[PDB]
């Protein structure tokens, strides 16, 4: 029995894990 | 270089589409961009690994995030011979109202059955709740957080590595032999014998009491004494219930050998030490190397040294050092060949030796869980071959590596191609020439006059492991042999258990139809080798091209000249070997899912008989096991299997449309394009608009890229469509 | 399913809503005559 | 012209081609099965290739065992 | 080396490298590559003769 | 610095303790250590089969493992010992 | 007549003559002694 | 461009001039050879990359070698 | 009995399997009368069936639960009528084949056109030379010792390495 809470904190570690790669992919780039 | 890509000026200023094409697919050769230096080169491989990193533990932590929210893993763990694992929940528009039914037959919501097998692992390292499964998929989660900030750290002009911290082979050996191999392994043996042991004998233990919770009664003070027996003392019994404390023993560490009786898997406690003697064996493996400290092995002193006085190797391993230090498509090109044989190795021993509980009893896993390896292990063996090529053109320095183990084998590679013409010739020459005389023969109502050579030598190794029933009295089924009797005292009661059973995949009985296609595998193992030794070894140049390592690994041929030179570039040995891996790794997977679905389906004899010839391939095994799933969808109505039928034709239209970029070649499409550049020119209101990247026909290279992508995708889908849905289908 | 609503929503956007955004902006970085 | 040929065999054999009971009633070779099956492709692969290939692969040990040989030496 | 005489070709990347061929002639005018060698196999250009420098022949 | 040519490698590839050591001592103590091995590979044949020895690994013994490591200690210091001859100690 | 001779004499007209042949008694050989499946007899 | 390189085994035939046509290649006055002459390319802008001068070269592997490299307009031979 | 197997003149699956095969025949030629030419034609079958299963029983074949014959090639002279006694046959014959098909190109090597002695064959050279391949593991030992079947690494073409 997974909560509607406990999807929404991964949801709001993977938006915060989708800002580290777009920093990580633009290091890159550079 | 400014109008993309960046990195290639050359292709930057190109005016056509091929800008666009070419830009995509040399972005990650980093060797060949403009102004890349060796010390900038090192450090974008090491943050683009941090990235592949991530990668892998955000798709970890999704298979765990799916199951704990949409699956039914805890029914799984009440029911494991009943459940049908659920892999992730069905959201389609597209889907009408019978197709929503026929996908939520067993549940509330339309759902996709899971073949990936991990149920079957996630229960036997512990998990049991949905709960424990969403606490892992949120710590990869914030792992995988932790290597994208590692990538970005490490490309701060403060933290970027030197070029020496990247050639320091002595202390990366020592700390991936000790801490990466052998204290994970000394750490996974923490965490079954804490974890997964208790789970198995009915205990939870979890974070909440595991510092209270001692996974031994005598609870490691017979560690320390070395009294290291208390550890085997009661194991669990012939009839302990799995997941219960009934019949259950308390030893942490045994050699049962042979398979838990219900689950019929390996013990967790053989598990456990087994994970403890290869923790061992690898943390003293690093300790060889002469790191800070004064002791250990210095690697160029060791190459430098093997020469063998006789002088039938030349110069011996002197300048290899050198080589491999300076050449990463050389060290990728080991580590590719290693995985590959990690990968087969991983699919014939997960088969036969079953790690996971209840994972023999599902059937289309199994089938899934062999075939995703065994390609996967084709792809990295081609691979390996495919960086060995480019390290000849690129990398290899002919006076560095003089009279060498390395230089000797350009120096008599046409001994070596010309043998690998010989016996892929002989193979091929003899496998088919029996087949087919077993075709004829068959066909004309003699079958008797079958040529069925017994493989006496794989039957011999069998009877050498213990298998009674060839009869062949030898090593360990003579119970005279000195093996025999060292040995029955530890694994071996396990092991004859398991080995005579008929009703495991512990050495399967093998017969004539065995024969002939392991003959087939070795010709698909040696012709494949050829392409690819022929690839590298002719990669610098031949007869036909003495120059050829100035034009590189990839171009598309030296002109209609000289002959004819298409395909004659290190790459278009690649191109071919290609096929031939698919048509390789084919016939290592139809023949153990065959043999597999006569021994599931109750009539091993089938493939006995039929498999000597190649009708019984056609029409006991592709004709016949095709029933359920084209029926997935018909005039009547359709089923689940209707995902795996349209992907099977889905599969059959992709290699069909990959033979288009195999078969016509670019200067029929280019005149083509040239019209319909006409056409839109001369066109009122489309004129209006105009293209800013010039429309040519694709390359020559990347069409044969383009065919072969699309040649091995329709490979992929069409087996997968129909090792699953015959699979599940029948079963 | 526990957020049972959320499928509805993410499934839109991940299939037509980030692939049009997506392939847009790559559209506009590769016509780009500037880096 | 392959399914010029597929074209005309089908259509034969499941709406042309077959008995007549003298009651007059008609049993076809397919039983009319081109006007739901032939117009998806997974009906072509299974209600023609798959069905009717059963006389060429069953062939061994009969008179017609030499299109069981050739059907695979083509092949 | 004199015309008309056997000669095996050390050029390495020539098609009759270690192979043998005849000697036509030999230019004495001071160019690059003086010997012109006949071969009796022609080479995958269809060409059975090429020109040498005399550190490229061997005498056989 | 460790290629080498000839017949025989020079001392130095021994590692800097077994390069100075003469080819008789290395010799005996090579043939120490096979004794050892076979000792202790014997002595554990007969600890596996005495009924009272084996039960859960008890038929293993710590100075029976480390004395079946003489084994690659008896090839090793064999091959040295030729080296050192070779070399004239 | 001597250049019909050296026709006869060419390549495929030489094989041809050669594998029928060749041809010729294998299928005489399984004709008198038909199904060996290994010299037995 | 493509790059067309003149190595000096060239004997000066003009059998890559006769054949290349887009016009790279040209003879000028050359001492190495019997014949005066060698091959050269100016003109390398104009290179299609046909490889109809490797083609014609008689030297046991060629004189003229071309070199396929970054595509242009007229590299590409777009009439377009 | 040599890898679990049976001797097929002792296993029922190989008597099954002619009991069947002749049924088979013997129910074609109940279709037709006595003295037709399909009946003489299947007569011949049933008596060519019979003395080919009749020749498998008497003859050391292995079978296997089947009832076919499968044959033992790991080195036993036991079993040497199935692979070994007709493999030295077949090396007599393609090293034979293989020394006169050489022996012919180096006799034809030295003379003026070479190329056109192998379009059209010097058929009395080429029968001469057939003839000498009776003794051919004798010649190859004697060219493999006077230096004539192995040719020197500096007279034979290589590519750049
Ligand atoms: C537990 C037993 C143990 C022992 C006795 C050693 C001993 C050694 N290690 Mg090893 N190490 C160990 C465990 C151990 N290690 C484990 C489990 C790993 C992960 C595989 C490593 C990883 C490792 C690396 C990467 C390296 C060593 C090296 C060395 C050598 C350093 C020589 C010296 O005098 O350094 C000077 C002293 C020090 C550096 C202080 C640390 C020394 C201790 C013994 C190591 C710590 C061990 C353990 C984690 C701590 C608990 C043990 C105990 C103190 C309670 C020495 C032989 C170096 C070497 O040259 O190998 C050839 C080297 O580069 N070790
Ligand atoms: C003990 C300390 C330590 C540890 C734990 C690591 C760990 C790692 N480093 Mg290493 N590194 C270290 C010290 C260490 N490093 C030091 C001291 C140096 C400088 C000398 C480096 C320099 C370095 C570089 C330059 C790079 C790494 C990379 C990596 C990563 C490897 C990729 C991976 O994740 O697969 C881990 C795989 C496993 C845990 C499982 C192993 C699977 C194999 C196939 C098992 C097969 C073997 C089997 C046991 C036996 C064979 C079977 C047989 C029967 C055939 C891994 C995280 C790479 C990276 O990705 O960086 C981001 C990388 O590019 N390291
Ligand atoms: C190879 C080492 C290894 C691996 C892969 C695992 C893996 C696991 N452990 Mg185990 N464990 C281990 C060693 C290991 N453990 C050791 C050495 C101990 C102490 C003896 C334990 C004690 C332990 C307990 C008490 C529990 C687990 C649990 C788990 C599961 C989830 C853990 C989690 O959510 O963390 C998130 C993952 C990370 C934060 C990544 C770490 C990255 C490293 C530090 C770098 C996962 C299967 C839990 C479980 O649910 O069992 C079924 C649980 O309750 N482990
Ligand atoms: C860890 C392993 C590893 C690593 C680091 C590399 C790294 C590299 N490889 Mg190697 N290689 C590998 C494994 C690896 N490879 C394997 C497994 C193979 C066999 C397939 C090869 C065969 C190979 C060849 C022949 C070549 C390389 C090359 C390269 C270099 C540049 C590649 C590039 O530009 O990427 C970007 C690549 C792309 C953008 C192409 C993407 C095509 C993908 C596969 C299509 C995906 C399928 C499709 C979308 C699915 C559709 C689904 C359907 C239902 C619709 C780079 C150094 C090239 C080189 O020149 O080296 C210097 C080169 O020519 N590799
Ligand atoms: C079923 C299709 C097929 C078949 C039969 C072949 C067959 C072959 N391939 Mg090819 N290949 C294929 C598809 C196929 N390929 C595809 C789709 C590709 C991708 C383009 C390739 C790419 C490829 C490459 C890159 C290479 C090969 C090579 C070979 C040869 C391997 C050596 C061998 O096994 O000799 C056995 C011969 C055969 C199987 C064919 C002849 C069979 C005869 C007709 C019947 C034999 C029966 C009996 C013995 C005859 C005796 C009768 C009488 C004369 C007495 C063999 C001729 C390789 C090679 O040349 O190695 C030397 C090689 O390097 N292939
Ligand atoms: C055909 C068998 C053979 C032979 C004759 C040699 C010969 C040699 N080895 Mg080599 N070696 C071999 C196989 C062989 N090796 C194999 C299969 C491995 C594992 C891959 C090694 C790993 C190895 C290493 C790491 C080193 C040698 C070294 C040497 C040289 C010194 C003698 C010696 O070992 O010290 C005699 C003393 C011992 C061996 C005591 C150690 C006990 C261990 C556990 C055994 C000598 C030329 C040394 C060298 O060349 O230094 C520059 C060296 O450092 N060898
Ligand atoms: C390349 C693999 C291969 C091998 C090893 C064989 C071998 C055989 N086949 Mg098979 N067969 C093959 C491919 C092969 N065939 C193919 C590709 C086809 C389809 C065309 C067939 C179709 C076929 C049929 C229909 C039959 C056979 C038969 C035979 C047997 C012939 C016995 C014989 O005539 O000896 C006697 C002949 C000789 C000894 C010739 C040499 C004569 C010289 C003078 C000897 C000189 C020595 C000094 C022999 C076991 C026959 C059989 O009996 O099955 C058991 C049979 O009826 N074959
Ligand atoms: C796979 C490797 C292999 C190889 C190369 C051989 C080779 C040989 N074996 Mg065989 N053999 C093998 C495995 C192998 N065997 C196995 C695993 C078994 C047990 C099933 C046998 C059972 C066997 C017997 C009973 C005999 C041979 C014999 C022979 C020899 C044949 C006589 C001759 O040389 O002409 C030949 C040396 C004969 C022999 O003379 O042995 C010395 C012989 O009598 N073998
Ligand atoms: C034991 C330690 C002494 C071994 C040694 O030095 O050998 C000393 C002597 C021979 O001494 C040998 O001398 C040679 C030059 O004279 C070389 O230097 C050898 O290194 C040295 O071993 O060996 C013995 O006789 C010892 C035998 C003891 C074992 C008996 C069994
Ligand atoms: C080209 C190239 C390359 C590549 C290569 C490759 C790719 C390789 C592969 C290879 C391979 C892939 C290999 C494999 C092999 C393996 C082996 C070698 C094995 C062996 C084994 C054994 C020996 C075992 C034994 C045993 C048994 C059987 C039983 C049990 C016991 C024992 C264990 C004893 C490189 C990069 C280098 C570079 C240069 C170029
Ligand atoms: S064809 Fe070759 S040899 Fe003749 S002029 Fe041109 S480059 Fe020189
Ligand atoms: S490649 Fe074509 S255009 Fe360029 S020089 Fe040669 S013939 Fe002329």
């Amino acid at each position: 029995m997974i909560y509607d809470s406990q999807v929404y904190i991964a949801l709001v570690i993977a938006v915060v894990a989708s800002v580290l790669a777009i920093r990580l992919g633009a290091t890159l780039y550079n | 270089a400014t109008k993309f890509p960046k990195f290639s000026q050359a292709l930057a200023q190109d005016p056509a589409t091929r800008r666009i094409w070419y830009g995509i697919a040399t972005a990650h050769d980093l060797e060949a961009h403009d102004g890349m230096t060796e010390e900038n080169l090192y450090q974008k491989i090491f943050a683009s690994h941090f990235g592949h990193l991530a990668i892998i533990f955000l798709w970890t932590a999704g298979n765990l995030f799916h199951v704990a929210w949409q699956g039914n893993f805890e029914q799984w763990v009440a029911k494991p011979l009943k459940t049908k694992p659920i892999a992730h929940s069905i959201w389609d528009p597209h889907f009408g109202e019978s197709a929503l039914k026929a996908f939520s037959k067993g549940n509330t919501y339309p759902v996709n059955i899971a073949f990936s097998g991990v149920y079957q692992w996630w229960y036997t390292i512990g998990f049991r709740t949905n709960q424990e499964l969403y606490a892992g998929s949120i710590g990869l989660l914030a792992l995988s957080c932790v290597l994208l900030f590692a990538g970005w750290l490490h490309l701060q002009p403060k933290f970027r590595p030197s070029l020496s911290w990247f050639k320091n082979n002595e202390s990366r050996l020592n700390h991936h032999l000790s801490g990466l191999l052998g204290v994970s392994s000394l750490a996974w043996t923490g965490h079954i014998v804490h974890v997964a042991i208790p789970a198995s004998r009915g205990v939870h233990v979890g974070w909440d009491n595991f510092l209270t919770t001692p996974p031994h009664p005598a609870g490691l003070t017979p560690f320390f004494t070395g009294n290291w027996t208390v550890y085997a003392e009661n194991p669990d019994s012939a009839s302990h219930v799995y997941g219960t404390s009934e019949g259950a023993g308390t030893a942490i560490l045994t050699f049962l050998g042979g398979f838990h009786p219900q689950t019929q898997s390996l013990w967790l406690s053989d598990i456990a030490h087994h994970q403890l003697a290869i923790a061992v064996v690898f943390i003293i493996a690093g300790h060889m190397y002469r790191t800070n400290f004064g002791i250990g092995h210095n690697m160029k002193e060791i190459l430098d040294a093997h020469r063998p006085p006789g002088g039938r190797l030349g110069a011996g391993h002197v300048g290899l050092f050198e080589t491999i230090t300076n050449s990463l498509h050389m060290q990728l090109g080991l580590a590719l060949a290693s995985l590959g044989v990690a990968t087969s190795l991983t699919a014939q021993h997960m088969y036969a030796l079953t790690p996971y509980a209840y994972l023999s009893k599902d059937f289309t896993t199994e089938a899934a869980l062999y075939t995703h390896h065994q390609y996967i292990a084709g792809f990295l063996m081609v691979g390996a071959f495919a960086h060995g090529a480019i390290f000849f053109v690129r990398d290899y320095d002919p006076e560095l590596n003089k009279n060498n183990v390395l230089a000797r084998m350009l120096e008599h590679k046409e001994a070596i191609i010309s043998h690998l013409s010989w016996a892929s010739l002989f193979l091929g020459f003899h496998t088919l020439g029996l087949y087919i005389h077993n075709d004829t023969v068959v066909a004309f109502g003699q079958p008797e006059k079958q040529i069925l050579f017994e493989p006496v030598f794989a039957e011999y190794i069998q009877a050498a492991s213990g298998k009674a029933v060839y009869q062949f009295n030898v090593l360990l089924s003579s119970p005279t042999s000195p093996a025999t009797v060292a040995g029955n005292q530890v694994w071996l009661p396990g092991w004859l258990d398991a080995i005579n059973n008929p009703k495991n995949d512990l050495f399967l009985k093998i017969g004539p139809g065995d024969f002939l296609v392991h003959h087939a595998i070795a010709l698909g193992l040696h012709v494949t080798a050829l392409i690819l030794v022929k690839g590298a070894l002719d990669a610098r140049g031949s007869k036909l091209m003495p120059d050829k390592k100035d034009f590189g690994y990839s171009f598309p041929c030296d002109g209609p000249g000289r002959g004819g030179t298409c395909d004659i570039s290190a790459w278009d040995a690649f191109y071919l070997a290609m096929f031939w891996m698919l048509n390789t790794i084919g016939w290592v997977t139809f023949y153990w899912h065959w043999k597999h679905m006569t021994i599931w389906g109750g009539n091993p004899g089938q493939f006995d008989e039929s498999s000597n010839y190649i009708m019984g391939w056609l029409r006991d095994y592709l004709w016949l096991n095709s029933s359920p799933l084209i029926n997935g969808y018909n005039p009547f109505g359709m089923n689940n299997l209707s995902v795996w039928s349209w992907m099977f034709l889905f599969g059959h239209l992709i290699w069909a449309t990959g033979f288009m970029f195999l078969i016509s070649w670019r200067g029929y499409w280019q005149e083509l394009i040239e019209t319909l550049v006409w056409a839109h020119e001369r066109t009122p209101l489309a004129n209006l608009i105009r293209w800013r990247d010039k429309p040519v026909a694709l390359s020559i290279v990347q069409a044969r890229l383009v065919g072969l992508a699309h040649f091995s995708v329709g490979y992929i889908l069409t087996y997968a469509a129909f090792v699953i849905a015959s699979t599940s289908g029948k079963f | 399913m526990a957020a049972a609503f959320l499928p509805s929503i993410l499934v839109p956007i991940v299939g037509l809503i980030f692939p049009a955004f997506s392939m847009a902006l790559f559209f506009l970085y590769i016509q780009q005559d500037d880096i | 012209i392959s399914v010029v040929i597929f074209h005309f065999s089908w259509k034969m054999q499941s709406d042309v081609w077959g008995t007549v009971t003298p009651d007059g009633s008609i049993s076809h070779i397919t039983g009319g099965n081109f006007a739901q099956s032939s117009i998806t492709i997974n009906g072509w692969l299974r209600d023609f290739l798959w069905s009717q290939a059963s006389q060429v692969i069953q062939s061994y040990g009969s008179a017609s065992s030499a299109y069981g040989l050739i059907f695979l030496g083509a092949h | 080396v004199g015309r008309g005489s056997k000669v095996r070709i050390l050029r390495k990347e020539s098609y009759w490298f270690n192979q043998v061929g005849t000697v036509a002639t030999i230019d004495q005018s001071g160019i690059r590559y003086p010997a012109l060698v006949r071969f009796e196999s022609v080479n995958y250009a269809g060409t059975n003769s090429n020109n040498f420098a005399l550190d490229e022949l061997k005498e056989v | 610095d460790m290629t080498w040519e000839g017949e025989y490698p020079p001392s130095k590839v021994l590692g800097p303790i077994m390069s100075k050591m003469p080819s008789g001592l290395l010799g005996l103590i090579s043939i120490a250590c096979a004794a050892v091995c076979a000792y202790s590979i014997a002595q554990s044949g007969v600890l596996q089969q005495q009924p009272g020895a084996y039960e859960n690994g008890s038929w293993v013994k710590w100075y029976y493992v480390l004395g079946s490591f003489g084994g690659p200690l008896a090839w090793g210091t064999h091959v040295a010992s030729w080296i050192q001859r070779k070399n004239g100690m | 007549m001597k250049n019909f001779q050296k026709y006869l004499s060419t390549a495929p007209v030489l094989l041809t003559i050669w594998m029928t042949f060749t041809a010729g008694f294998i299928i005489e050989i399984n004709r008198f002694f038909p199904d060996m499946l290994g010299l037995y007899f | 461009s493509h790059t067309v390189k003149i190595y000096d085994t060239c004997i000066g035939c003009t059998q890559c001039v006769r054949a290349c046509p887009t016009d790279v290649l040209e003879m000028v006055p050359w001492d190495g050879c019997k014949s005066g002459q060698i091959a050269s390319s100016p003109r390398v802008e104009d290179c299609v990359g046909c490889k109809r001068c490797e083609t014609a070269c008689p030297t046991d592997f060629l004189s003229v070698r071309v070199y396929l490299g970054a595509e242009t307009t007229r590299s590409l031979g777009l009439a377009y | 009995e040599i890898g679990g197997l049976t001797k097929c003149s002792d296993s029922p699956a190989f008597a099954k399997r002619e009991k069947a095969s002749i049924k088979k025949l013997e129910q074609r030629k109940s279709t037709y009368e006595a003295g037709t030419p399909p009946a003489l034609a299947l007569q011949q079958q049933i008596e060519r069936t019979e003395a080919r299963f009749d020749k498998y029983s008497r003859s050391e074949l292995l079978c296997g639960a089947d009832g076919l014959p499968h044959l033992i090639a790991d080195g036993r002279w036991s079993h040497a009528a199935e692979f070994m006694l007709p493999g030295f046959g077949f090396i007599y014959i393609s090293g034979w084949i293989g020394w006169v098909g050489r022996k012919y190109l180096r006799a034809v090597s030295t003379t003026k056109n070479p190329a056109e002695s192998e379009i059209i064959i010097n058929v009395p050279l080429a029968l001469k030379i057939m003839t000498t391949g009776y003794i051919w593991p004798i010649s190859a030992w004697e060219e493999l010792v006077s230096g004539d079947l192995v040719a020197l690494d500096e007279e034979v073409t290589v590519s750049p390495r």
